[PDB]
């Protein structure tokens, strides 16, 4: 079944694995790009697996991503990064702490190890 | 009031068990 | 015949218990023991 | 009559539960 | 001699009485299908169609009356929200008439053949056995069953002749009786398409006619007429049985998971639209393309019908309620009266808390109160304790959009908890318990009540067919085994199994 | 605050299936009395 | 008692199905007889 | 035995009793007419489950209108 | 009694002895060696127990997509 | 004679093991189904699907190890391995969870080949098919727990795992979310099963007690041949036993052997439809008015209102680890739980 | 025509070739293994 | 028209009149109380 | 508002007394059957 929680799950997951390709743009990293296309393909079933209307706009703008990097014009690249970012609400998971936080109780959720996994163990 | 309908029952039973005992069809050899 | 059932029934036997009892001793060692 | 269907119905099992035993011995000496 | 079980065996010799017992059987079948109609419409509240529809009620016949066309009431009100001077003949009251007078006819012709069972038309024509030709019967019952499946299709469902079907839209906020052009491509497969149905009963009503000429006309082989013992009745009672409950896991299947042929507004969601919040997303779609319109907030709420607000709740699901809660919704919370509002929870820091909302699986899930990437800023605590994250330490605030309690903030920090509790189950409405005594405590669907019985008549049904599936093959040594049995009971000595001609 | 029709469900649902299994019963016994003719018929 | 025995080679509890056994055992552990326990061990 | 008008007029339907085509038939043809239809069964099952997937068709609640 | 030949004949034969000192540790070594060199942590999928995390993530690696699974497991595994 | 005549000749030619009919149906299906069981076990993971380890390769014993159920990503799907989510790919197609649903639907056929073969041999060995009608039962449990419970859920993953104490968490899933126990269909299930092994237990005794001296040998099991036409134990000594120890005794052999035949299986029956209501959720869950009475006296305790807080405790504890794919997240002031405990 | 329905065709044949490859080696046995 | 050379008579002993009533007595101690709630 | 226990009262007072009295007819009907020895018996 799609349902909410797993809609959370990959925007959680692979939104960290999208917008820390920050990084990447900066320097017009070619492979780091090549090496995430997994990335943009399966936040983009994750994110929007109901909604397919959505989910063909985020087709339309991965394929955006990819047809810049091919030609290679890294101001091109960017202008439509940003887009993608600024459409689908890429956002990473920031710091959490002791009264933002407890980002993960069981030890099979997607954010144990991670910078907003933490808990108030009392 | 289901209280009543509840041991109507259960009396219901033991009365049905106790027929079944003591008035039983007997076999025979024959 | 030539070689009797009850020595047969018993190395296969015995194959049973080596390998049984390799099956408690694994469990105490390597993974599954903690 | 070395076929007929029971040489076949015991090495149906008989060559799976050999050949899955000599794995199962060699589960119990892997370690993490 | 029959023991209580083997009561009904006696009218298998005889022909003329099956008609007899079948046509009591059907008496008392529409008998029920009239006067349940009856019954349902003296419980029916036509009143409110928007938050009270008929599945609501537990109305179980009359979502069978509509979907084909049954829309209008002699009590002047109709289903599809209107006003109707003359319904005529067909309306709730007129149907569940026909299914009284054909009750009656129907008893009176049961009595008129249990009398004469001596009708020469059952007679062998070769011997003097009363005997009934079980392939041309078939093929006569398949050809007029293909006849009236395709004219329903091509006269009803397209709506030449009839009236149309129930054709609603895909969040159940509008549907009305309308003909369907029939669906010829892998469309027609797709069970969410009504256009499938039209051309389903088309074109397989077409094969059932040209399947009835041809058993009208051929006629069964030997090596089919031995093994399926097609001179016996009861090798159709059990293959009959097997198309019959076949035919219940499709239609508790469709029922469960929905189809176009049982549509939202009319049974209940289904369970599977609560598990993706498939009315959620409709919800927030139709908010942001209001404010994409340039509205604010509070108006952008207020423009979501309140139809599809009903249909993003816990106590409309199918899966809420249970076996021995017994009677219709509106016994579990109430009467709906109106959409309170949409709860938006805020922090200190004005970001936006979506209480987590319950599973069909919890009676109860406690209140968790999590943000937009779902990290818990509040909740409400068991232990009171050493809790980081109560509301009344975190702070949490409460701001509906819409509805009857439209722009109204709550800083008051029980109320925050009550709406809280309030807001992890449903959109929250506003109901009227006082009106029948309704409990506090939930109920299921006439979408969680057919696929209930259905699936169970199913799995007895399945049972049945292995009875029977058993008498017809074993109709020799249904009484005893002779002697006979004890040479071919043998290892060897045969080398095929059971055949005194080897050996 | 017990419900309504059970009331009538659990008793009519014992005696008129109890009465009717008697009846099979107090048939046969008065088929086996027809049957050998003593006192009664 | 298989609760916690499946170790990977850093050292991680890996769960197997005994776990969520005893995590069924944890739940009516905590509720049984609620208040007639004063002390952390379920000893009598 | 009781002729009616309606026994009459019926009585040849019910006149083969046991009049059986001499062995092996048309089963030929009924085996293919039936594995043709269970064909065609697993094929909506798997629309149905869409464990099958055709080009613009979507197992999901449409606006019939 | 069906014309065979009997479990306890076969069993007892001295050719069934000579043909099955060569199979059985031939079927035997050969299920040592399919996990002594671990062929079927290749073929099965299943992971080692350096394998069941990553440098990169050290989270359960559950699948989230129905028909995009084929995608998803191949980037779990590629840490 | 005729080609298919000379085939039905050779599979019901009579030798060690029956083939039959039925057996082109059962022989691949149940040997698959018991195949994938024992590879998928000694080999597959939950890793992916429940994040859990089960097979003998990965740590588990005889008793923890399990075919398991696929993700809830997954839905209803077949699972098929040329299918949608798998694309051939095998090693895909196991962690996936393909394995489970390969099981399930080989165990399905073989189970309906397995009671086809009931109906062969009772045919031409000559008898009535009353075994064909007592196997329904197990056909009906399996039906509805492996088939019908899952296709009400969310999706395969609410099925039980094929293993020991993933069967052992499905009888505590059971309780704690559904009060499994409580439903009558279940308990008319418990009576069969115990009414089963009860009708067991006791015509295993009074035969073996009433019994006849056919021999001088202390061992009385070599004083009987199977030709014999006399009973070898005294029934009308049976009888007088019981209904002078009981009350109430057997007088047919027909009769009892019937009533042998009728009593587990009638539980497994009604027990299986029991199982369809939970895959609708349709459950006896609470009783109303015991459950009123309770929230308006705060005295009013029954062994009933005991068990919905061991509900509780099942729900709120176990779902965080339960359904991983939904991503409880359980703040430890949330939890409901006990004093000090 | 899909990638999804590339794969049913090849599991149909599939299919048929199993039950054909049986088949055929039922009736060749049973002409040899007449009676 | 005529008399049948169908009907038959219809028995139940003693025995399966106390099972008959026993298994609806027993049921009605079972579906009761669900049936109260 | 209507009374409670007429739910009851009527149709245990229907149906006990009527099913009572097919019984003394059932009881002939089988008692007439088992005199004159037919199929039945
Ligand atoms: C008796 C002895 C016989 C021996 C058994 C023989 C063994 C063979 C095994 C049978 C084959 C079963 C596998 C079928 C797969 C399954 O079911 O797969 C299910 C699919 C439908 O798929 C499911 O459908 C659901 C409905 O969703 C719908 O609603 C959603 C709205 O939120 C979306 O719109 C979604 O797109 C839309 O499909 C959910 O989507 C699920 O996630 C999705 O997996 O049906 C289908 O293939 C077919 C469904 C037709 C119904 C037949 C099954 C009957 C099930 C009865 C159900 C009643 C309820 C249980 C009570 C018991
Ligand atoms: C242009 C032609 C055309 C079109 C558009 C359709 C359209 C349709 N047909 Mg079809 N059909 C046609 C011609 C056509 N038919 C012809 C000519 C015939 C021959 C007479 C049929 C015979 C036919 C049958 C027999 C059935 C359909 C059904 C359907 C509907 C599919 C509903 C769905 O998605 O799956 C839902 C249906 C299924 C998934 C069927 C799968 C079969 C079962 C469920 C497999 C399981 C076996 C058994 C029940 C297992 C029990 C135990 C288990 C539950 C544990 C759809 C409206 C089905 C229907 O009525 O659905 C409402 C159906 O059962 N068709
Ligand atoms: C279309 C369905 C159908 C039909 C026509 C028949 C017809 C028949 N069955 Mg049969 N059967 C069916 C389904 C069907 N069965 C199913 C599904 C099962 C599995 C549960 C059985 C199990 C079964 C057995 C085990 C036996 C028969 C027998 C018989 C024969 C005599 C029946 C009799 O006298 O009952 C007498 C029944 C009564 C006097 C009352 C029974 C009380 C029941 C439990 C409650 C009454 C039901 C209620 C009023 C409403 C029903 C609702 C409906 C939706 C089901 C007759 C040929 C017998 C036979 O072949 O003779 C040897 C026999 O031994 N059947
Ligand atoms: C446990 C299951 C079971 C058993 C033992 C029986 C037993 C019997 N059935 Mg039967 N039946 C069943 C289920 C079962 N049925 C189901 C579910 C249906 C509905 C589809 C039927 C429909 C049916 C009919 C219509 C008739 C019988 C008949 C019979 C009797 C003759 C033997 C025969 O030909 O069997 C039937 C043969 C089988 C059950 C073989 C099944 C093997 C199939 C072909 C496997 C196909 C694989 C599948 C399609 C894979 C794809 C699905 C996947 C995608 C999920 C016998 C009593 C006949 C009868 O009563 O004679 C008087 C008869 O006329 N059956
Ligand atoms: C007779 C025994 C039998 C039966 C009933 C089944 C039944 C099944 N198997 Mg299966 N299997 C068998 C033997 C059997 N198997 C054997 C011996 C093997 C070992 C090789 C396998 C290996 C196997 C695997 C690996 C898988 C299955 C799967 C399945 C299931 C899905 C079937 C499906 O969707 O395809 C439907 C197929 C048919 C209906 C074929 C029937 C024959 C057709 C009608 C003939 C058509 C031929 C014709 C030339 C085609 C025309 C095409 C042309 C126009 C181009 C089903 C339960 C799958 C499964 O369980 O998923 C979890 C799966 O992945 N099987
Ligand atoms: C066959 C005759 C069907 C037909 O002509 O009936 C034609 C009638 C038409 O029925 C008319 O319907 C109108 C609304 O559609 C009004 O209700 C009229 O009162 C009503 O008589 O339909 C049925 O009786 C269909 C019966 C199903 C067959
Ligand atoms: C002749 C008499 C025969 C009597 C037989 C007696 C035995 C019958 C007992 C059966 C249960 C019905 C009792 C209802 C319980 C009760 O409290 O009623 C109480 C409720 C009364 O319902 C009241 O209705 C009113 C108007 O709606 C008000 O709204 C009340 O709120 C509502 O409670 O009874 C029912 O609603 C009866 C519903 C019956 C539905 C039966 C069909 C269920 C389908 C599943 C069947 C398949 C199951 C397969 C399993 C095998
Ligand atoms: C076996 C079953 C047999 C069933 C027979 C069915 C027919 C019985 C119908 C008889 C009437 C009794 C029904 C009571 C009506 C009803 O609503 O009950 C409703 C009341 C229920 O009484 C309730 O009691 C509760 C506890 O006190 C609460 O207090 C309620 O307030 C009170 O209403 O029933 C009765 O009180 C029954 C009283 C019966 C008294 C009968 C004796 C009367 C003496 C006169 C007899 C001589 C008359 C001679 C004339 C000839
Ligand atoms: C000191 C003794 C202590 C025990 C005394 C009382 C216990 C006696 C129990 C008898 C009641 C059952 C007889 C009914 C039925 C009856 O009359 O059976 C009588 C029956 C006799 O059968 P025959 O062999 O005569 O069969 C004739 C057949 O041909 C029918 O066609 O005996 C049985 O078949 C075995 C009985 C098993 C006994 C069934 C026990 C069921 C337990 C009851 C559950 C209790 C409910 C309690 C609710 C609170
Ligand atoms: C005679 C006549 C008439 C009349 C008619 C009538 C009046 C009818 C009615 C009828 C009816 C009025 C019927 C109905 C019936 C009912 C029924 C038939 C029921 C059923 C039941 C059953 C079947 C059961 C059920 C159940 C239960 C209870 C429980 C649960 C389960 C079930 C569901 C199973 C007229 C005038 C027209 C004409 C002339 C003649
Ligand atoms: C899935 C699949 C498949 C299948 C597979 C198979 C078919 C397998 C087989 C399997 C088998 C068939 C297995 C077997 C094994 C066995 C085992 C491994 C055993 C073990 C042993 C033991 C351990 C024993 C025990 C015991 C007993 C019993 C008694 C006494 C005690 C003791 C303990 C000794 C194929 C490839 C086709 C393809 C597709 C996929
Ligand atoms: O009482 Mn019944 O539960 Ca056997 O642990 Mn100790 O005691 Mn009481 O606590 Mn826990």
């Amino acid at each position: 079944s799609v349902s909410a929680a797993t809609i959370n799950r990959a925007r959680g997951l692979y939104g960290d694995r999208i917008a820390a390709l920050k990084d990447a743009v900066a320097a017009g990293d070619f492979k780091a790009i090549a090496e995430e296309k997994n990335a943009f393909i399966l936040f983009n079933s994750g994110a929007y697996p109901t909604n397919k209307a959505k989910k063909n706009a985020a087709i339309a703008q991965t394929n955006e991503i990819f047809k810049a990097i091919r030609s290679g014009d890294k101001a091109a690249v960017k202008s439509a990064y940003d887009a993608y970012m600024a459409a689908n609400d890429i956002r990473p998971l920031p710091e959490i702490n002791a009264n933002i936080g407890q980002g993960y109780s069981s030890d099979f959720d997607f954010r144990v190890r991670t910078k907003a996994g933490a808990i108030y163990v009392r | 009031m289901e209280a009543l309908v509840y041991t109507f029952l259960l009396i219901g039973t033991l009365m049905v068990i106790f027929f079944a005992v003591f008035f039983r069809e007997t076999p025979r050899i024959l | 015949g030539r070689v009797p059932l009850w020595l047969v029934g018993l190395v296969g036997g015995f194959a049973v218990i080596t390998i049984v009892s390799l099956f408690i001793y694994g469990s105490y060692s390597g993974l599954g023991s903690s | 009559p070395i076929f007929t269907f029971r040489w076949l119905a015991v090495h149906g099992l008989a060559i799976p539960t050999v050949f899955f035993l000599g794995g199962i011995t060699a589960m119990q000496f892997i370690q993490r | 001699a029959l023991p209580w079980y083997r009561v009904h065996t006696v009218v298998l010799n005889d022909p003329g009485r099956l008609i007899a017992v079948h046509l009591m059987h059907t008496a008392l079948v529409a008998g029920w299908a009239g006067s349940m109609a009856l019954y349902e419409l003296a419980v029916f509240d036509p009143s409110d169609p928007v938050l009270n529809p008929m599945w609501r009620q537990g109305m179980f016949v009359m979502p069978f009356m509509t979907r084909l066309g049954i829309t209008d009431s002699w009590g002047g009100w109709s289903i599809t929200g209107e006003s109707v001077s003359n319904p005529g003949i067909w309306s709730f009251e007129g149907v569940a008439l026909s299914h009284i007078i054909l009750s009656g006819m129907c008893f009176l012709a049961a009595i008129w053949h249990w009398v004469y069972w001596d009708l020469e038309l059952f007679r062998d024509p070769r011997t003097g056995e009363p005997a009934l030709d079980l392939p041309k019967i078939f093929g006569i019952h398949l050809f007029l069953s293909g006849l009236l499946c395709f004219g329903f299709g091509a006269f009803h469902v397209t709506g030449l002749f009839g009236p149309g079907i129930w054709v609603s839209d895909a969040y159940g906020i509008t549907g009305k009786v309308q003909p369907v052009a029939p669906a010829w491509g892998a469309d027609g497969f797709n069970p969410f398409n009504p256009g499938g149905i039209a051309a389903h009963h088309i074109a397989a009503g077409i094969f059932g006619i040209f399947a009835g000429i041809f058993h009208l006309t051929v006629r069964p082989p030997q090596r089919l007429y031995r093994a399926l013992r097609m001179g016996n009745i009861e090798t159709v009672l059990s293959s009959s049985i097997s198309a019959v409950f076949f035919a219940a896991f499709v239609t508790s299947g469709t029922m469960w998971y929905g189809a176009a042929a049982t549509p939202i507004e009319l049974f209940g969601p289904t369970r599977y639209q609560w598990d993706s919040g498939y009315f959620q997303q409709e919800i927030e779609r139709q908010v942001e393309t209001s404010v994409s319109e340039g509205l604010s907030e509070s108006q952008a709420w207020s423009r979501i019908p309140d139809k599809l607000a009903f249909y993003d709740y816990i106590g409309n699901n199918p899966a809420k309620g249970g076996l021995f809660r017994a009677g219709p919704m509106n016994k579990g919370d109430g009467i709906a009266e109106a959409w309170l509002g949409h709860p938006i929870f805020r922090d200190k820091e004005g970001r936006e808390l979506t209480v987590r909302r319950m599973p069909a699986f919890f009676e109860t899930f406690p209140v968790i109160l999590v943000d937009k990437d779902g990290i818990i800023r509040a909740d409400i605590p068991f232990r009171r304790a050493e809790s980081k994250y109560s509301i009344e330490q975190v702070g949490v605030t409460v701001d509906f959009y819409g509805g009857k309690l439209n722009g109204q903030t709550f800083k008051d920090a029980p109320t925050v908890k009550k709406f809280a509790r309030k807001a992890q189950l449903g959109e929250v409405f506003e109901f009227d318990r006082t009106s029948l005594e309704s409990d506090g405590v939930f109920r299921s669907s006439p979408r969680g009540w057919y696929t209930y019985g259905h699936a169970n008549f199913a799995l007895l049904f399945f049972f049945g067919h292995l009875w029977h599936g058993g008498r017809t093959i074993f109709r020799d040594v249904f009484t005893g085994i002779g002697a006979e049995v004890t040479e071919q009971v043998e290892f060897g000595a045969f080398q095929k199994l059971g055949d005194k001609s080897t050996k | 605050e017990v419900q309504f029709g059970a009331y009538l469900a659990v008793l009519l649902g014992t005696f008129l299936p109890a009465l009717f299994l008697v009846n099979l019963f107090i048939q046969t016994e008065a088929r086996k009395a027809g049957k050998a003719g003593g006192q009664d018929s | 008692n298989f609760n916690q025995s499946v170790v990977d080679s850093q050292g991680r509890v890996i769960n197997t199905w005994a776990d969520i056994l005893n995590r069924a055992n944890l739940g009516i552990e905590v509720m049984h007889e609620r208040n007639a326990h004063n002390f952390p061990l379920d000893l009598a | 035995a009781l002729r009616t008008r309606l026994g009459e007029i019926l009585r040849p339907l019910n006149a083969e009793y046991g009049k059986v085509a001499p062995g092996w038939g048309t089963t030929p043809i009924m085996g293919i007419v039936m594995l043709a239809f269970l064909i065609f069964l697993v094929i909506i099952l798997q629309i149905y489950n869409s464990s099958l997937i055709i080009e613009n068709v979507d197992v999901d609640w449409a606006n019939g209108i | 009694s069906t014309g065979e030949r009997p479990f306890s004949d076969i069993i007892t034969s001295v050719r069934y002895w000579i043909i099955h000192s060569i199979t059985i540790p031939s079927l035997f070594v050969s299920g040592w060696l399919f996990i002594s060199t671990g062929l079927a942590y290749d073929v099965f999928g299943t992971p080692r127990p350096n394998e069941y995390f990553t440098q990169d993530r050290q989270q359960v690696p559950l699948v989230n997509d129905r028909f995009s699974a084929k995608q998803e497991l191949e980037d779990l595994t590629k840490g | 004679r005729g080609l298919f005549d000379l085939v039905d000749d050779w599979l019901k030619k009579d030798r060690f093991v029956f083939v039959g009919w039925s057996g082109l149906l059962l022989f691949p299906t149940a040997y698959l189904a018991a195949g994938g069981w024992m590879t998928g076990t000694t080999f597959v993971t939950s890793w992916y699907t429940h994040g859990l380890a089960s097979s003998y390769l990965e740590g588990c014993n005889f008793l923890t190890a399990a075919v398991s159920t696929p993700a809830n990503s997954v839905g209803h799907s077949l699972l098929l391995l040329w299918g949608p989510e798998a694309q051939g790919d095998f090693t895909r197609w196991c962690q996936i969870g393909g394995l489970w649903t390969f099981v399930a639907l080989h165990g399905a056929f073989g189970l309906i080949g397995f009671c086809l073969r009931q109906f062969e041999i009772a045919r031409l060995v000559g008898i009535r098919p009353y075994n064909a009608i007592a196997f329904s039962g197990p056909i009906a449990v399996f039906v509805s727990v492996f088939l019908l419970y899952p296709l009400g859920q969310a999706s395969w993953f609410f099925a039980p795992s094929f293993g020991v104490a993933a069967i052992f968490r499905f009888l505590l899933f059971l309780q704690g979310f559904h009060n499994w126990t409580l439903n009558p269909f279940h308990m008319m299930g418990v009576a069969g099963i115990l009414g089963g092994a009860l009708l067991c237990a006791i015509h295993g005794a009074t035969v073996e007690n009433t019994l006849f001296e056919d021999g001088d040998a202390a061992n009385t099991f070599r004083a009987f041949t199977p030709t014999q036409s006399e009973e070898t134990y005294s029934m009308v000594t049976a009888n007088r036993f019981w209904s002078q120890i009981f009350g109430v005794a057997f007088s047919n052999k027909r009769w009892l052997h019937f009533f042998m035949l009728f009593v587990p299986v009638t539980g497994l029956w009604t027990s299986s439809i029991g199982i369809v209501g939970l895959a609708l959720n349709l459950r006896a869950y609470d009783f109303v008015s015991q459950e009123l009475r309770a929230a308006e006296d705060p005295e009013f305790e029954t062994f009933y209102t005991k068990n919905h807080l061991l509900d509780e405790g099942i729900r709120a504890w176990m779902a965080a680890q339960d359904q991983p794919h939904e991503n409880f997240v359980f703040p430890e002031e949330v939890l409901p739980r006990g004093n000090a405990l | 025509m899909t990638a999804s329905l590339s794969n049913f065709i090849a599991s149909l044949i599939a299919g048929g070739v199993v039950v054909g490859v049986i088949a055929i080696a039922l009736i060749v046995i049973s002409k040899s293994d007449r009676i | 028209t005529g008399p049948n050379p169908n009907k038959q008579a219809v028995e139940l002993n003693r025995t399966s009149l106390y099972w008959g009533l026993l298994l609806i007595f027993v049921l009605a101690v079972l579906f009761s109380s669900y049936f109260f709630n």
